């Protein structure tokens, strides 16, 4: 059961190049391709994210799409950037200058077949995809217009697959441009229809663990990126190591998303670690706690704001799965408001032994109303700006009308009155 | 959606190509229409100094004629 992961523009080949070192480490590959692991629990499913290629070499299967070779130059350079197949660098040389349309309709247009000519290659070598996963920012040019232009491709030639995309929301507090709204609210539009579940990695939440949880005055896009990687690398533990709960794409999809366009999940990670932190090893009770805490969410939104639809946890490392359970247990009984009454058992918990790194981790995935507060934070800042039509001039000049502002706009409001709606049943 | 795509690229082509189109011609035609108004400015001025030529002419001419009849 394969997966074709694709990482597209600054953002997404920035935070998919840590995620494929992480798990690189996590199952004993090294830069070079060639598995030194002192564990074969690394190889059982190794290949639903590596190829096996000539001289017993794992080839990650990853795809790395970009309209600038900067950031790509930059991965190819980096630790493990000798990992990848040269052929499934695919760039071009104008970049998309943080334009949603750049990356949709005019730049992103001209490279977008190359890119679906490698997918193709590796979905052909496939024994069974299961579908493909998506790195990428929303307010940037290339990841946002390129990535969801990516999607709606990949869509209309695999139908029948599962379309996942780790999401990075833009902020104010982390910002490249003033148009990140724009960009961000049309690529939410392309979310909503196409794809099967989107991690919503926020980096208002990312900025505001760093500053005020991790005490990081003045975090970089590399503090912010080590949490981001810590999170990828736990929802995919489930998918990388033998288990039994959401082992494959289809069956999370089945399992946290009860309304097709309610799929945007909170992820949260626990313990909160910081480049190079020291000494402690979290009680299971310890990890639980922080695990459900709004400090330790990956999307700005108080969960106590909304109720969870359905919650996915996962443990990792040597504990107790009684005591695992008695704690999973009791953070339900002590907050079951919280949770909706109409969907028995929405809670589901999974165990790993191998930790990432840490002694024990935990990392949580949760479908909650409250991501509303998400989508209102942006559709706040579109709607400051597109009620002047601010910066349009930079999306019309492209060919995009303004009809289809109003469209994207209307389609996120109609998000969060969806997920009101089921907060108040 | 596809339909859409295509029809956004070729606007934005359409687009720039009337706007480089209709520039182009509204150049040429101030430019035109700028030799033709100078030309024309130093062209009354001529006619003006000529008319003043033909003047001299006749006032030579009203002197021949004072002259002869003395
Ligand atoms: N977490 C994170 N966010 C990033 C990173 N680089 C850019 N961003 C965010 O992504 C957006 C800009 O998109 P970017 O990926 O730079 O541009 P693209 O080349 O047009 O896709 C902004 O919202 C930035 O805050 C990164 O490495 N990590
Ligand atoms: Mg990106
Ligand atoms: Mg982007």
């Amino acid at each position: 059961r394969e997966i074709v992961h694709i990482q597209a523009g600054q953002c997404g080949n920035q935070i998919g190049a840590k995620f494929w070192e992480v798990i690189s480490d996590e199952h004993g590959i090294d830069p070079t391709g060639s598995y030194h692991g002192d564990s074969d629990l690394q190889l059982e499913r190794i290949n639903v994210y590596y190829n096996e290629a000539t001289g017993n070499k794992y080839v990650p299967r990853a795809i790395l799409v970009d309209l600038e070779p900067g950031t790509m130059d930059s991965v190819r350079s980096g630790p493990f950037g000798q990992i990848f197949r040269p052929d499934n660098f695919v760039f071009g040389q104008s970049g998309a200058g943080n334009n949603w349309a750049k990356g949709h309709y005019t730049e992103g247009a001209e490279l977008v077949d190359s890119v679906l000519d490698v997918v193709r290659k590796e979905s052909e070598s496939c024994d069974c995809l299961q579908g493909f996963q998506l790195t990428h920012s929303l307010g940037g040019g290339t990841g946002s217009g390129m990535g969801t232009l990516l999607i709606s491709k990949i869509r209309e030639e695999y139908p029948d697959r599962i379309m996942n995309t780790f999401s990075v929301m833009p902020s104010p507090k982390v910002s490249d441009t003033v148009v990140e709204p724009y960009n961000a609210t049309l690529s939410v539009h392309q979310l909503v229809e196409n794809t099967d579940e989107t991690y919503c990695i926020d980096n208002e939440a990312l900025y505001d663990i760093c500053f005020r949880t991790l005490k990081l005055t003045t975090p970089t896009y590399g503090d912010l990126n080590h949490l981001v990687s810590a999170t990828m690398s736990g929802v995919t533990t489930c998918l990388r190591f033998p288990g039994q709960l959401n082992a494959d794409l289809r069956k999370l999809a089945v399992n946290m998303v009860p309304f097709p366009r309610l799929h945007f999940f909170m992820p949260g990670f626990a313990p909160l670690t910081s480049r190079g932190s020291q000494y402690r090893a979290l009680t299971v009770p310890e990890l639980t706690q922080q695990m459900f805490d709004s400090k330790n969410m990956m999307a700005a939104c108080d969960p106590r704001h909304g109720r969870y639809l359905t919650v996915a946890a996962i443990f990792r490392g040597r504990m107790s799965m009684k005591e695992v359970d008695e704690q999973m247990l009791n953070v339900q009984n002590k907050n079951s408001s919280y949770f909706v009454e109409w969907i028995p058992n929405n809670v589901k918990t999974a165990v790993c032994d191998i930790p990432p790194g840490l002694k024990m981790s935990a990392t949580f995935i949760g479908n909650s109303t409250a991501i509303q507060e998400l989508f209102k934070r942006i559709s706040e800042q579109f709607t400051a700006m597109f009620r002047r039509k601010a910066f349009l001039h930079w999306y019309t000049g492209e060919g995009m009308d303004e009809m289809e502002f109003t469209e994207a706009e209307s389609n996120m409001n109609d998000l969060v009155s969806e997920y009101q709606q089921y907060q108040d049943a | 959606k596809r339909e859409h795509e295509r029809e956004v690229i070729q606007k934005a082509i359409e687009e720039n190509n009337n706007f480089i189109k209709m520039a182009k011609e509204k150049l040429a035609q101030k430019m035109e229409s700028n030799k033709e108004n100078r030309e024309a400015h130093l062209a009354a001025m001529l006619e003006r100094l000529q008319e003043k030529d033909k003047h001299a002419e006749e006032v030579r001419k009203n002197k021949e004629l004072k002259e002869e009849a003395s």
